[PDB]
Parts: C-alpha cells; sequence; structure tokens
C-alpha cells in the first residue's frame, strides 16, 4: 500500500463535519473520521470502498 | 458551537441545517443562511466538488431547532442546483462562499425568515451571534439543540498578529475571546455569524475556518459577508 496510508488522520482547519474514511495500519482497517472541509491530505476517502482499494492491501 | 447556550424555537429563523440525505434518515454536515424564499447561503468548503449543476442528495431543513424531535416547524427542502464562487480558491479558502438553489419555495413565519445582508463594504463592529449544530468541543460530539454564542469581533491586523498577516485575507472577518472558550466548529461551517451594529441584524459573517476550535488566541475565522454582497445579489437569481 502506499505510504500516506500510513499517515495519522486529518481533519483540518475548516469547520465541516463531513464523515470520511482513512487507513487506519495499526488496526489493519479503514475507519471513519471528521474532515473539516479543506486541506485533505492523501489518507481521506469519500467511501469504504475508495479507502479499501487504495491503502486495502500491500 | 463551544461555550454556548441552547437557542429557542424562533429565535434564529434564518438559520438552517445543510443535510446529506440517506433512505430512512439524514446527517448534518454544515449550517447555511436563509437569504430568500429560494435560496441559501453556505462556506464554499461545504460544497466543494459536488455536482454543482445536479447535485444529489443534499437538503437543507428550516425551522429547525431540537434534532430529537418533530416540532411541527420544520421545512425540509431539497438543494436543486449549487452555485460556487467562481474564484473559489480551496488552498487559500479565497472567495469561500456558496449559493444554494433550493427545489421549492420556504414559507416564512416566526420560525423561517430570511437574514438581511449589510451593505457591500461595510464593517461590522462589536459582539456578534454564532449559531449552529457543530461540535461543543474541539474534536467532541454534536448537540441535539441549537447553539448560540456571542463573541467580540477582532480586527483584521489583530487576527494577522495571532494567524500570520498572509493567512488572513482582507476578506475574512475573526470572531473570539482572548482567553478562548467561545467558537464555532467543526458542524458550524456555513453556518451565520450574525452582527447588529447598525440597530438592526444582518449577516456579517460565513463559519469557515480557524485553528483548532475556542483556542487562547486563536478565534474562529470568517467568510466576511460584506465582501460578496453584491456577488449574492447577482447570482441569486
Ligand atoms: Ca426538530
Ligand atoms: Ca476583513
Amino acid at each position: 500500500r502506499p505510504d500516506f496510508c500510513l499517515e495519522p488522520p486529518y481533519t483540518g482547519p475548516c469547520k465541516a463535519r463531513i464523515i470520511r474514511y482513512f487507513y487506519n495500519a495499526k488496526a489493519g482497517l479503514c475507519q471513519t473520521f471528521v474532515y473539516g472541509g479543506c486541506r485533505a491530505k492523501r489518507n481521506n476517502f469519500k467511501s469504504a470502498e475508495d479507502c479499501m482499494r487504495t491503502c486495502g492491501g500491500a | 458551537i463551544v461555550g454556548g447556550t441552547d437557542a429557542t424555537l424562533g429565535e434564529f429563523p434564518y438559520q438552517l441545517s445543510f443535510q446529506e440525505t440517506f433512505i430512512g434518515f439524514s446527517f448534518h454536515f454544515c449550517g447555511a443562511s436563509i437569504y430568500n424564499e429560494n435560496y441559501a447561503i453556505t462556506a464554499g468548503h461545504c460544497v466543494y466538488g459536488d455536482d454543482y449543476e445536479n447535485p444529489s442528495g443534499l437538503q437543507i431543513v428550516a425551522g429547525e431547532l431540537d434534532m430529537s424531535v418533530n416540532e411541527g416547524s420544520e421545512q425540509i427542502i431539497t438543494v436543486s442546483k449549487i452555485i460556487l464562487h467562481e474564484n473559489f480558491d480551496y488552498n487559500l479558502l479565497d472567495n469561500d462562499i456558496s449559493l444554494l438553489k433550493l427545489s421549492g419555495s420556504l414559507t416564512f413565519n416566526d420560525n423561517v425568515a430570511p437574514i438581511a445582508l449589510p451593505e457591500q463594504g461595510h464593517t461590522a463592529t462589536g459582539d456578534v451571534i454564532v449559531t449552529g449544530w457543530g461540535t461543543t468541543s474541539e474534536g467532541g460530539n454534536t448537540p441535539d439543540v441549537l447553539q448560540k454564542v456571542t463573541v467580540p469581533l477582532v480586527s483584521d491586523e489583530d487576527c494577522r498578529a495571532d494567524y500570520g498577516a498572509d493567512e488572513i485575507l482582507d476578506s475574512m472577518i475573526c470572531a473570539g475571546v482572548p482567553e478562548g472558550g467561545k467558537d464555532s466548529c467543526q458542524g458550524d461551517s456555513g453556518g451565520p455569524l450574525a452582527a447588529s451594529d447598525t440597530g438592526s441584524t444582518y449577516l456579517a459573517g460565513i463559519v469557515s475556518w480557524g485553528y483548532g476550535c475556542a483556542r487562547p488566541g486563536y478565534p474562529g475565522v470568517y467568510t466576511e459577508v460584506s465582501y460578496h454582497v453584491d456577488w449574492i445579489k447577482a447570482n441569486a437569481v
């Protein structure tokens, strides 16, 4: 999987409450988190499926 | 909203909840303000990346207060078109504003009504009221009941002393107390900052961003509506 999949989730400075997915490498799972609406990092997906397809397997 | 108190029905009739719709439920992700019977005002980053001409699964709710109960005042209308500011800059958060055209007309009453705009170029002063269903602490939970908080406006230069000169644009306005504890937070974006320095209530700001929420020395940053008055009137057609 890409190394960016190993980065912690990043809400950013904006103040929306948008539910996005990130790959949690420690748990080995795609998980939900709150995205604020701007300055997304790469470990930030609109669906669990997008997250699994991108960060799923090594 | 951090450090705020419960609102009451009819207190902020211009407040909207901007929601994503699913089968069996909906999810509030931003606020918005009533401009007229067919148009709402929200932040640009609340809609960035959507299908602007044919948006699906989006609605506004007016006359809302407590999301845990049906109070009979609620009007739920889907969004039919999104007008994102043509010069919206996603990285700088410049021109962070959009309009939502509704697929039907709101009916105005004591609980649902538009908020007046300021005159173009007008500078807001003094205490302002920010409202919404955002989180009540940084990275926390959201309240069922609409929250309100009163905070003093902060000048650009003071706000720039906090964040940096190039990080606060002229068309942004800041608000909060120096000790922190009172702010807008995640889920409040797109919602109203209301001023009253002209003897009447008007929409001075749109909840946009900040360094965390309610932190000492880091007031919330807002899109300054007075810079976009002409834009709103031109596009809300
Ligand atoms: Ca309700
Ligand atoms: Ca300003």
